């Protein structure tokens, strides 16, 4: 059924699975109109489809043109996500198709399930975790390709850079969620922490800095402190 | 007016005839039910004093033959049986009447309840859902499962209902996924009413048949079927005005007749709050909504 801390390690076995997060699919800025009323303006968005075992991130970018003349966009967004994930799966060779798709939000289950009727053997599951994938647009190179897109466009990343050369998928997933959780709770500090020392660079083909094993421990610790801190500043403890 | 004689009543039993019922005592001298209105389908049903487990009964149409009941002490139940010797049947009946050992089907003349609960029930279709071709009447009980309960295990004793499934390729046209799941009019109007039922009167018939099996036998799978056939209309934006009106009448009498105490197991909160308040037809069931609000406001 659903996914939680008890069946946490299943993510890193050898059945192919993807997480889908639709948080950043429909994005708006809210502003006032000349008549003093409120209106929204949509900005480009994206579907966040991730293989937690490999790091492969299927970033499907959602251009604002997809909303033109549409009503009830928050509901459409969930169905648009489901269409794109289904289209993604269909485009994959059978041996690359996932055996499970875990949605980060329960509202996506019916839309995806209905779009996936042709794949009765692919399990669509929710999860009880509070995964921080919505902070993916706090990742500069992701935010950039999304905002610059002029048309629908799929872009492939490895969200773990070359980490799997030195660590396991389990540890790689733990680092990513720690980073993203930090970015979600205090973007400014989260980023100050990652980029203070201009002598650690981000290779052109990576998303994150090229930290050494020891430097990553220090990073990971400082991100923990930030999350606790922000939890105090927030809860006064 | 027809008669459904009983050979005897060896065990204490509650007997039901349509929406009536009366208690018969172990070896009380009972010989059947007289004055049954011809022209409708009927159900005669049983619940043994000893074992309130297993309500069971028989759908039958008097125009299709002469039927009687005889207790079988091997199988332990009141069985329906057909008499082909017509004279033997008129003769047996006449003797039991002259001695007045039959209760009278007790229809109040103002009362249209039975007609209103069975307007579209067809006996020959019933036979093609409770498959058993060697009898003109149809046995149902509490525990019989449906074809779709068996997709999720004895097929001869199943209720072959019209399978409805809202996440199924039948129900969802490719490329119309969002549209067909949020507005089921294509599944209702083309897939079911035009391709399977043939017409709405047939849609109402199975719907009525499901409810009664639910109400009279506590058959859970028939309850599911009744709510689904309702859900499919309530979730369709484009329904013929005349179907909506008849459905409002249909449900009104179903809700009127439901025991006030069985509401918690026989009514599905989700489906009703959709029909009445959330869905396309929220403004289209005035009679059904009034009676549900005044009789079962707790459910909503
Ligand atoms: C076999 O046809 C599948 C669709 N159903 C029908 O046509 C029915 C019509 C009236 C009914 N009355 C009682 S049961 C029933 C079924």
């Amino acid at each position: 059924g659903a996914m939680n801390s008890s069946n946490y390690a299943e993510l890193f076995n050898n059945d192919i699975k993807l997480f889908v997060d639709d948080t950043n699919v429909y994005r708006v800025t809210v502003h006032k109109t000349f008549e003093g009323n409120v209106a929204t303006k949509a900005i480009n968005g994206c579907i966040f489809t991730l293989n937690p075992k490999t790091g492969h991130l299927f970033l499907k970018i959602i251009h604002t043109s997809v909303w033109a003349g549409q009503k009830r966009l928050s509901q459409l967004a969930k169905w648009k996500t489901a269409e794109e994930v289904s289209a993604l799966v269909r485009s994959l060779p059978k041996e690359e198709q996932p055996k499970q798709i875990i949605v980060t939000r329960k509202a996506m289950l019916d839309p995806l399930e209905v779009h996936m009727l042709d794949f009765p053997n692919i399990a669509i599951r929710p999860t009880e975790l509070r995964l921080p994938f919505s902070a993916a647009m706090s990742i500069d190179k992701l935010s950039d390709v999304v905002m610059k897109a002029t048309e629908p466009q799929m872009v492939l990343f490895n969200i773990y850079d070359d980490w799997l050369d030195r660590i396991s998928s389990y540890t790689a997933f733990s680092r990513l969620t720690l980073l993203l959780r930090a970015l979600k709770t205090n973007e400014e500090s989260a980023k100050m922490i990652l980029l203070s020392d201009p002598t650690i660079t981000i290779k052109s083909y990576h998303l994150w800095p090229s930290f050494t094993d020891e430097q990553w421990i220090t990073i990971e610790s400082q991100m923990r402190d930030l999350i606790l801190t922000e939890y105090g500043r927030k809860y006064n403890v | 007016m027809n008669t459904v004689p009983f050979t005897s009543a060896p065990i204490e039993v509650t007997i039901g005839i349509d929406q009536y019922s009366f208690n018969v005592k172990e070896n009380q001298p009972f010989h059947g039910i007289k004055d049954i209105p011809i022209g409708h389908v009927h159900v005669i049903h049983f619940q043994h004093a000893d074992n309130s487990s297993m309500r069971y009964g028989y759908w039958f149409d008097c125009r299709m033959g002469n039927f009687y009941i005889q207790y079988d002490p091997k199988d332990g139940l009141y069985k329906m049986m057909e008499e082909r010797d017509g004279a033997k049947f008129e003769n047996i009946v006449h003797n039991f009447k002259e001695r007045q050992m039959m209760v009278s089907y007790p229809k109040i003349d103002e009362d249209d309840t039975w007609y209103n609960l069975t307007e579209f029930v067809q006996m020959d279709k019933i036979r093609k859902i409770v498959r058993k071709d060697e009898n003109q009447f149809s046995y149902v009980d509490s525990s019989m499962t449906t074809v779709q309960e068996n997709e999720l295990s004895d097929p001869a004793h199943s209720l072959n209902y019209t399978v409805i499934n809202f996440k199924s390729r039948e129900a969802i046209r490719p490329g119309h996924e969002m549209e067909d799941f949020l507005d089921k009019s294509y599944y209702l109007n083309t897939v079911m009413l035009q391709g399977i039922f043939k017409n709405s009167s047939n849609y109402f018939g199975e719907l009525q048949f499901a409810f009664l099996n639910a109400m009279f036998f506590g058959n859970y799978g028939s309850s599911l079927q009744w709510h689904a056939m309702i859900e499919l209309i309530c979730s369709s934006a484009t329904v013929p005005k005349h179907m909506l009106d008849k459905l409002d009448e249909i449900l009104y009498y179903q809700i009127k007749t439901l025991p006030e105490q069985y509401s918690d197991i026989l009514l599905n909160e989700r489906v009703w709050n959709i029909c009445l308040y959330s869905s396309f037809q929220k403004n289209s069931l005035h009679n059904t909504e009034k009676i549900m609000e005044n009789k079962y406001p707790e459910l909503l």
